[PDB]
């Protein structure tokens, strides 16, 4: 994806650009990691590792759809 | 900040707010549970019942038409003119007391004289 | 303008709960069905109200 | 000092009343969260007058209701600082007297009452004056104006304003209109 081929894991694809939380759960060596973005960093949202672990639907799915619906509803 | 945005208010004296109470007391009137109204809005209501001085349409014109006697008169001053009914140079101390702009014996009987009309006379 | 499988089984899923949380039913009635079943039937002869934004 | 807004929110229509027209089953729920709360911002809103306007609906994953965002037309009083305003003493204390201003009171200490040394009466509900024989009691129309207002709660109950009336044509009408000469 960016000119020269990456590994998978642990050096590649998972250590490289994401959500800072979504590197906590792999890799175990977080205190190399982890606290490498305790300085000066934000992070945002939109992983699948993320809202699962605060209590969101995740954006795969069912949770991508958007309804819309107006109301008198007759029953007739 | 309340809601989203606030985008637009007015003044409202003790004369024009009476008629908004009794529009709002008209529904009720509904009868499931008969609605009564809360203790502090009938408080509110007693309030605007026992010093209601003026119609309440000919203060909403009075308040276009103090604007443009004086530039440096706005709405808000305006809406507080009505409710006091001033008749002398006694009444302009007390409000303009803490104000900007202490006016002249000149410029206060020209309010007066626009208020000469409208007046109980009782 | 036929829906896929996810719209499909979301649809479903917000009128089984309002049909559980009152929002008088059409005619769906015999005798006892759970309210999910009830929202297939309802489902069956096109009458759903819900419509899909598709974001384009 | 009353004030007339328009004020945009998102209204939360339960499906309970599902069924009903859009314009005044916003207008229920709505005015059922507002009125009679103070705020520190603004101030008592009164009552939801009318709903001009509607949006659509829009659901979310997990609760059933309905989401809209409306337009109505609020009824707010706002207690601003020094501002002269007129009031009825509906109270009587040994140490002070309440004003009704409207929906909320306020309280003068008996020595910002009058320019003159005050006695407060233990026996009746009255003031009586040292040297000129003024007498304030119940029911007395009086003119003041706002010097502190302590807010403390959400709530109208718990907020009482200071007020005084040591200032030339101020107190009761009849008072004022002596002092005009």
């Amino acid at each position: 994806l960016d000119g020269v081929i990456r590994p998978i894991g642990r050096h590649g694809i998972v250590g490289e650009k994401a959500s800072v939380l979504a590197r906590a759960a792999f890799e175990i060596t977080t205190q190399h990691l982890f606290a490498a973005a305790e300085r000066g960093e934000v992070d945002p949202l939109n992983g699948v590792v993320e809202n699962v672990l605060i209590g969101q639907p995740v954006p795969v799915g069912t949770g991508i759809v958007k309804l819309a619906m107006s109301l008198p509803l007759r029953p007739k | 900040m309340i809601g989203r945005k606030k985008l637009e208010e007015h003044y409202i004296t003790i004369a024009e707010a009476k008629e908004l109470l009794e529009r709002r007391h008209a529904e009720g009137l509904a009868e499931n549970p008969e609605e009564p109204m809360f203790y502090e809005a009938r408080v509110s209501l007693e309030h605007a019942e026992r010093f209601a001085k003026l119609k309440p349409e000919q203060a909403r014109e009075l308040k276009e038409k103090l604007m443009g006697l004086f530039d440096w008169i706005n709405e808000r001053i305006a809406a507080k003119l009505v409710d006091i009914l001033p008749e002398d140079y006694l009444d302009i101390r007390v409000i303009f007391a803490k104000e900007e702009y202490m006016p002249t014996p000149e410029e206060a009987e020209e309010i007066i004289k626009v208020i000469d009309e409208y007046r109980p006379l009782e | 303008f036929r829906y896929t499988r996810f719209e499909k089984a979301r649809i479903i899923g917000a009128r089984a709960l309002q049909i559980a949380m009152g929002a008088p039913v059409l005619i769906d009635v015999p005798e006892g069905i759970t309210p999910l079943q009830a929202a297939l039937l309802e489902f069956e002869k096109g009458v759903i109200p819900i419509t899909v934004i598709r974001p384009s | 000092m009353y004030k007339l807004l328009k004020v945009k929110d998102v209204v939360r229509i339960p499906p309970r009343m599902f069924t009903m027209d859009p314009k005044e089953a916003a207008k229920i729920v709505l005015r059922e969260t507002y009125e009679g709360i103070y705020d520190r911002d603004e101030g008592v809103v009164l009552a939801i007058l009318d709903v001009e306007e509607i949006s659509e609906g829009v659901i979310v994953p997990g609760d059933g209701a309905t989401y809209h965002e409306a337009i109505f037309n609020v009824l707010v009083w706002e207690p601003r600082n020094q501002e002269v305003v007129e009031g009825e003493v509906v109270e009587m204390m040994p140490y002070g007297a309440f004003i009704r201003i409207g929906p909320m009171d306020g309280l003068v200490h008996i020595s910002q009452l009058m320019d003159d040394y005050v006695v407060f009466d233990e026996k009746n509900r009255q003031f009586i004056g040292k040297e000129t024989n003024r007498v304030l009691k119940l029911g007395d129309y009086v003119r003041a104006r706002i010097i502190g207002v302590s807010v403390k709660s959400r709530v109208i109950r718990e907020n009482k304003i200071n007020m005084t009336m040591r200032q030339p044509g101020l107190g009761k009408f009849e008072w004022i209109e002596k002092e005009k000469k």
